[PDB]
RNA sequence: UAAGUGAUCUAGAAAG
RNA sequence: UUGCCUUUUACCAGAACCAUCCGGGUGUUGUCUCCAUAGAAACAGGUAAAGCUGUAUUUUUU
């Protein structure tokens, strides 16, 4: 019976324990879900948390527990949150992370279902098409460290 | 626990929870199960683990350098075999153990204890779990070590600490460790009896507990440490006499019943008085304003009133309150005076306190006298 | 038990045989209205998407004629017409200005 | 009882051990999720396959409007509708209502015990004070411990309505009648305080005598019943000493009865006030576990133990409704109907046990 | 739907079976094609007290129930827009005017003044008619010209049969016209070899025109009649939200009383312990009744012949894929589906005219 | 057109 | 038949059978008690009080 001043906090702390573990377990990403399922202020809360670990609690974790943690995040991703993602600069773990999720992505949905996907949404921090002087240069690159495809499209269509 | 009926047909969501182990007072006791990494994570990890294992070695191979275990912590305990493995104190004696998992599983045929971990080795894949998280957190969970304590009889043994603590004869000791968890106070049907020579009510018999007790409590001791008690309290008034006015300090000799009597109770001293006292309305010891009215003492009585606590019924002054006013009051066993003392002592939580009347000046004494006794009576 | 679902009974079992409903239930209960864009995002990639026509058409013909024809029957029946050459001669009539009509059509 | 027998408990209600140890998803359309309540309800068809199921009844919608005070005959609760010399029948009666049938109307609609202005007498006994509670509905928001004694008790009543015992009649000769008739009874008014203290002093020395007379002078007898060894014992004496389940069972009851007896005495000997003592014998049919190890000898006192603690549990959540809590209630009187069919069913059956016993003690064992 | 537990005991139950239904006048008892007997019970109470009396009284023999289905109808929306013949006859269909029905469900000249009267239909689709249960009309352009349209006695039959058992589920045929367009007799054939083609024939023709009519299922619906007192009211209607297409119409207060005898609707199917749930809410202060005099059929919301069309197997289906689950359900139940996957569809060539074109 | 009402077993004595 | 268990009593709680017991009803006899304690009143009426009926102009009787 939380209320919705602590239903954050409550994630945070199903998160940290998560993250505690040896690995990502199915279990959390189930619980996650339910909570998410549940109620719209959980949905904010898991939303918000989202926000609170790629702005700030992200760059302290190892790359262990954050990888862990992007597994989590690519499992939600491909069900219960909207692609929204506020994503150069910025590539301490965070950008590593951000190839764990990608990864867990790919792995549950696929690669040309994903393009389509995203296609869909906005997607402003991963894959900008006004090319602002050799910037599309370093996203294309970071992608192409993965199995990815369109980053070489990207790049003909900005030349 | 779904829908029976239907769940026979086709898989349900789950739907119902029913509690399977349940308990009255129902902390959280985590699983077994959270603890262990579940076998899918296991084996994409040892993917990953092994991959990068691998990689390594290339690079080690490029660099022309051992691969030592100072670059590949982290994964150590990961991995299926466990990169563990690698390094232990003799892979190449190992190396020649081919036919190793069925040899484990034909120990079924040829012996009596089939070992329970038949389907892996420990030398050939590592500790598979550890459980020390387990440990760790089920004790965290039971309101951690302070907490759990209060179940024990470790403010019987009275240590410094618990800390301090580390460095069918065998469950006798366990008996007798939750003995005042297990001896409740609050309790179903138990009909109560008392040991003998003794004040330890059992709420219904218990074999163990009672033959721990009972060797305890050997040679009378129960009644000795009433009587010794008492001693000492004579012993102080003798020395404290011409400090709170008294004319004689005698000791009213009860039987040997009254050490561990508890339905009665004669006075243990007697106080007899030069002057009249004023003594105050009763009240307990630390009980600092003590309300001096008009009514007066040519007489007082001290009564120790030795107990045996539970997990339940762990506060004394309580007991010790209604133990003064219970026995003053009653028409049978009555002290020369209403007006006195009574002391009481848990044993099994080193609880001393006592209630009743109070001359003037009188209680520091009396306070710093259990202390003192508290501290080392013999 | 309950509601097809409690333990058959709380002996045997060797616990309190308390049945909660769980609250993921919910979340199983409106899956569907939760998820309803994963299937809607499908339902768009593919919501874009002559004999029996003419047979209909043919039919409205002739039954039109017909209807006519039944007029005329009302009238007759109704209006002063108690023989059959009335009636015959009626339907010749509707046949002969209904199908000359309905060829003006063919032609057009 | 159709909750029973297809173990469609209804969740305010019991729940029992079962009676016994196409229809396929494919098939049927579930848009009502068909509940329990209408399992028993309907049992020959929303429930397949039944078996041993009775009928229940189906009913009539009930408008007996109520009047709070001081006024009669009013449209209160509801709305009302859109639109040669001689006198009518009981002439000279001007007021309608007498000021008896304000409160008459009530006493009609009213249930089995003041529904009527005349009837036999029962025992205190035979009175059920507490049935009424429990067989309706729990009111409001019980502690889980109360819902479950409540679900016991009704349990335990259904269990009493199922298995009818139906008595056998041509036992007409009853214990005190048969007493009666011989010369050696006497009969006398005696107080009931007196009569429990003559009865203790008469048990005590019966158990005495019975002890003494099988050797064992080293059972010592107390006087509040609670029978303990003198002197250690030697192995032999030991095993002569272990007293069957007849006598300890006969000791538990006069303990028992000890136990009330004396606090009457207290009572009336000027120590507790009558509060006092109705909390006493109250304290006392609910501890009979507590204070008398009944349940040692006798395990199926459980079940009595069990009943009396679901009754404290009843009567106090409706005796403490608006007062706070602490143990000055008394009321004891259903937990004292549980102790008087408990004696009722055993009376049988220590007849029998010390029968045999004195028997033994008397002539040889077989 | 009962059957014996045991099929050793299956004579009992069908003399059981024949002494309720001389017993139970209100009882249709379809013997379905499975073995699986169809007992149509006027309400829930009526069918239990039907069910302890064959269950003890006459059979004694334990009975696997079916949850309480409810006989739905088939029928149309809109009139048919092809007219495909059938053959080894081309009948359309359209929906029957709602006074019509009515008029319906309670001498050619006076009949077709009637008709006049009720719909103000032509005097031709008036003269041609031959109805049953919904209307054989008689009415192509060769048919007066022609005496193979005579001797359509035969054809009324087959057209009962139809009406009988429908195409969607066996489920009969309500509230729908039939206009027929032609028919496929040759000049040399034998009155018992043509009328036998006709007969099934003509159960085709109608299937066709039901298929080609924009077809919907009619599902039944209770009148209602729940007295309770007008504290407990808004719980009622909540209630009603809790079921499924249930409709209140008019909370008449009774004069006098507490009572609010408020009638209302609930279809057949969402109906099921509903006295007793509205007993159990209303704390028994609401004696609830159902029945079904009015005959007031109504179409199940959403649309039959759907692949995908609903979500759950253990959840009551939503709104809009009702029907298609009612229909496959059913057809299950009937023994018409092949499997757990199939599909109710056109049994006719040119691959439906490639699906409408 | 978007939450959380509710089902809560035991239960101690003898002799071995 | 289950459960606790494991060895029995004692038991868990269901079943089917059966019994025991705490009580109950009437009816009839008899006793015990407390009150009692008359071997004859109507008819003719009167007095007072209790139970029914009564207060012509076409089918009953004007
Ligand atoms: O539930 P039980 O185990 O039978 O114990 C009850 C219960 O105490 P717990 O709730 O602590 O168990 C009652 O407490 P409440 O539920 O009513 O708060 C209390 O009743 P009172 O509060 O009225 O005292 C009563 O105590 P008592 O017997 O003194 O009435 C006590 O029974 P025990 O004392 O036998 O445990
Ligand atoms: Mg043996």
């Amino acid at each position: 019976k939380i209320a919705n001043n602590l239903k954050k906090s409550v994630v945070d702390i199903i998160i940290k324990s998560s993250l505690q573990e040896s690995t990502f377990s199915k279990f959390y990403s189930i619980l996650s879900e339910r909570m998410i399922t549940f109620h719209r202020s959980w949905q904010t809360a898991y939303n918000e948390t989202f926000e609170q670990n790629y702005t700030q609690d992200i760059e302290d974790y190892e790359t262990d527990q954050l990888r862990i943690l992007g597994k989590f995040w690519g499992h939600l991703i491909s069900y219960e949150f909207l692609p929204m993602d506020c994503l150069e600069e910025s590539c301490p773990q965070g950008r590593i992370f951000i190839k764990f999720l990608f990864q867990e992505l790919v792995n549950e949905l696929g690669l040309d279902e994903l393009q389509l996907r995203l296609n869909s949404s906005k997607l402003d921090g991963m894959f900008p098409l006004e090319g602002d002087a050799e910037h599309i240069r370093y996203s294309i690159n970071f992608f192409t460290a993965i199995g990815l495809g369109l980053l070489t499209e990207d790049m003909r269509s900005r030349l | 626990a779904s829908d029976l009926s239907w769940s026979k047909q086709t898989d349900t969501g789950i739907t119902h929870f029913r509690a399977g182990m349940t308990h009255e007072d129902e902390k959280l006791i985590p699983t077994i199960f959270r603890y262990i990494t579940t076998w899918e994570n296991e084996f994409l990890d040892s993917q990953r683990v092994w991959a990068e294992y691998a990689t390594k070695r290339q690079e080690a191979i490029q660099q022309n350098r051992r691969l030592a275990f100072e670059e590949l912590e982290g994964s150590w305990d990961r991995g299926i075999p466990r990169i563990s493995t690698l390094f232990q104190r003799d892979r190449h004696t190992l190396a020649y153990d081919r036919g190793h998992r069925i040899r484990r599983e034909f120990k079924q045929y040829s012996l009596e204890r089939n070992s329970p971990f038949w389907w892996t080795n420990s030398h050939h894949d590592g500790k598979l779990w550890n459980l020390n998280a387990y440990r760790t957190d089920v004790i965290q969970a039971l309101g951690g070590i302070e907490t759990i304590l209060e179940h024990t009889l470790f403010k019987g043994t009275g240590f410094n600490s618990w800390e301090g603590l580390f460095w069918q004869i065998p469950n006798r000791r366990f008996t007798l460790w939750w003995s005042p968890t297990i001896n409740r106070a609050n309790v179903y049907v138990g009909f109560l009896v008392q040991l003998d020579l003794t004040g330890i009510f059992l709420h219904g018999k218990i074999p163990t507990l009672k033959i721990s007790l009972i060797q305890i409590f050997r040679a009378h001791l129960w009644q000795k440490i009433h009587e010794s008690i008492v001693f000492d309290i004579c012993q102080i008034l003798d020395g404290e006499l011409d400090v709170l006015q008294i004319e004689s300090v005698t000791k009213e000799t009860v039987h040997p019943r009254k050490s561990y009597k508890m339905n009665s109770s004669a006075a243990d001293i007697t106080m007899e008085s030069v002057h009249e006292w004023e003594v105050s309305k009763p009240s307990l010891l630390h009980e600092t304003n003590d309300s001096f009215k008009g009514l007066i003492t040519n007489k007082m009585w001290f009564d120790v009133q030795l107990r045996y606590g539970d997990y339940d019924s762990h506060d004394i002054s309580r007991y010790v309150r209604a133990k003064f006013l219970d026995y003053t009051t009653d028409n049978v066993s009555m002290y020369p005076s209403p007006t006195g003392v009574m002391i009481g002592i848990d044993l099994a939580y080193n609880m001393y306190d006592a209630y009743g009347n109070w001359f003037n000046g009188l209680k520091p004494l009396i306070q710093n006298s259990m202390r003192t006794i508290m501290k080392a009576n013999p | 038990s309950y509601n097809g679902i409690g333990l058959k009974s709380a002996k045997g079992s060797s616990t309190s045989g308390h049945v909660q409903r769980s609250l993921a239930s919910n979340n199983r209960r409106r899956p569907q209205g939760s998820q309803q864009q994963r299937q809607q995002r499908q339902n768009a990639i593919k919501k874009a998407s002559l004999a029996v026509q003419k047979q209909i058409e043919t039919h409205m013909e002739k039954r039109e004629i017909e209807v006519q024809v039944s007029e005329l029957r009302d009238r007759l029946e109704e209006e002063e017409t108690l023989s059959e050459e009335q009636i015959d001669k009626k339907c010749e009539a509707l046949r002969a200005k209904l199908t000359n009509e309905w060829q003006e059509q063919q032609r057009m | 009882f159709n909750g029973k027998a297809l173990n469609n408990a209804i969740p305010g209600g019991p729940k029992f051990e079962p009676l016994y140890p196409f229809n396929s998803i494919d098939r049927v359309i579930f848009r009502v999720p068909i509940r329990s309540e209408y399992k028993v309800a309907f049992p020959h068809l929303y429930n397949s396959r039944p078996r041993s199921v009775r009928i229940p009844w189906y009913n009539n919608p009930v408008s007996c409007i109520i009047q709070n005070d001081e006024e009669y005959d009013t449209p209160a609760l509801f709305f009302d509708p859109s639109l040669e010399d001689f006198a009518p029948l009981l002439a000279e009666e001007e007021e309608l209502i007498l000021p008896n049938t304000k409160d008459a109307m009530s006493l009609y609609h009213s249930p089995f015990p003041f529904n009527r202005t005349k009837g036999k007498m029962v025992r205190a006994q035979d009175v059920a004070l507490a049935k009424k509670w429990f067989l309706q509905h729990p009111d409001e928001e019980y502690p889980v411990k109360v819902k479950v004694s409540y679900q016991k008790l009704l349990k335990n009543y259904v269990l009493n309505e199922l298995h009818p015992t139906l008595p056998t009649n041509h036992n007409k000769t009853k214990l005190l009648k048969s007493l009666k008739n011989t010369k050696y009874f006497q009969q006398t008014t005696i107080d009931w305080v007196e009569a429990g203290l003559q009865l203790c002093r008469q048990g005590h020395n019966m158990l005495n005598l019975l002890i003494h007379r099988k050797g064992l002078t080293y059972l010592h007898l107390d006087y509040n019943f609670n029978l303990k060894p003198t002197k250690t014992l030697t192995t032999k004496e030991r095993k002569k000493s272990r007293l069957g389940n007849s006598f300890h069972l006969m000791r538990e009851l006069l303990k028992m009865m000890k136990l009330i007896v004396d606090t009457h005495v207290q009572f009336r000997l000027g120590n507790v006030d009558a509060f006092q003592l109705a909390d006493g014998i109250h304290y006392i049919l609910n501890h009979i576990g507590q204070l008398t190890g009944i349940y040692r000898y006798k395990y199926k006192v459980m079940h009595q133990i069990r009943a009396c603690k679901d009754l404290k549990h009843i009567i106090y959540y409706k005796f403490n409704k608006n007062l706070g809590k602490g143990p000055g209630c008394g009321f004891w009187q259903p937990a004292w109907r549980v102790w008087l069919n408990f004696l009722r069913g055993t009376i049988p059956l220590l007849e029998r046990y010390i029968g045999n016993l004195i028997t033994r003690q008397f002539e040889g064992r077989s | 739907v009962l059957q014996p537990l045991l099929p050793r005991e299956l004579p009992k139950l069908l003399d059981a079976l024949n002494k309720i239904s001389k017993y139970y006048p209100g009882v249709i008892i379809k013997v379905e094609e499975s073995g699986e007997h169809v007992i149509l019970g006027n309400g829930e109470l009526y069918m239990d007290c039907l069910l302890y009396d064959l269950r003890a009284s006459y059979a004694k023999i334990e009975i696997k129930i079916s949850d309480p289905l409810t006989v739905f109808s088939e029928s149309c929306s809109n009139e048919s827009f092809a007219s495909i013949p059938v053959s080894n006859i081309s009948v359309a269909a359209e929906p029957m005017d709602s006074k019509m029905i009515q008029d319906l469900s309670r001498p050619r000249k006076l009949s077709k003044i009637l008709r006049t009267e009720y719909g103000w239909d032509s005097l031709a689709s008036r003269n041609v008619w031959s109805f049953y249960v919904l209307i054989n009309d008689t009415l192509p352009d060769e048919i007066s010209p022609e005496l193979l349209s005579k001797y359509k006695e035969q054809i009324i039959q087959g057209f009962y049969w139809a009406v009988k058992e429908g195409p969607l589920a066996e489920e009969p045929i309500y509230g729908v016209q039939y206009k027929l367009l032609s028919i496929s007799v040759p000049s040399d054939v034998n009155i018992d070899v043509m009328k036998s083609q006709i007969i099934p024939l003509m159960k085709k023709a109608c299937y066709v025109g039901l298929l080609t009519a924009i077809p919907i299922l009619l599902e039944p619906i209770y009148e209602v009649d729940i007295t309770v007192h007008a504290p407990l009211l808004p719980i009622v209607e909540e209630l009603m939200k809790k079921r499924r297409g249930s409709r209140i119409y008019k909370t008449i207060k009774v004069a006098g009383t507490p009572l609010l005898e408020v009638r209302g609707q609930v279809p057949v199917i969402e109906s099921a312990g509903f006295e007793t749930d509205l007993r159990l809410s209303t704390n028994g202060l609401g004696m609830c009744q159902l029945y079904f005099w009015h005959k007031i059929w109504r179409k199940v919301p959403g649309d039959v012949l759907d692949k995908d069309a609903f979500i759950p197997k253990l959840k009551p289906a939503p709104i809009n894929s009702l029907s298609r689950d009612f229909v496959m359900k059913t057809r299950r139940r009937k023994g018409i589906s092949t499997g757990g996957f199939m599909s109710n569809d056109g049994p006719t060539l040119e691959k439906y005219i490639s699906a409408e074109l």
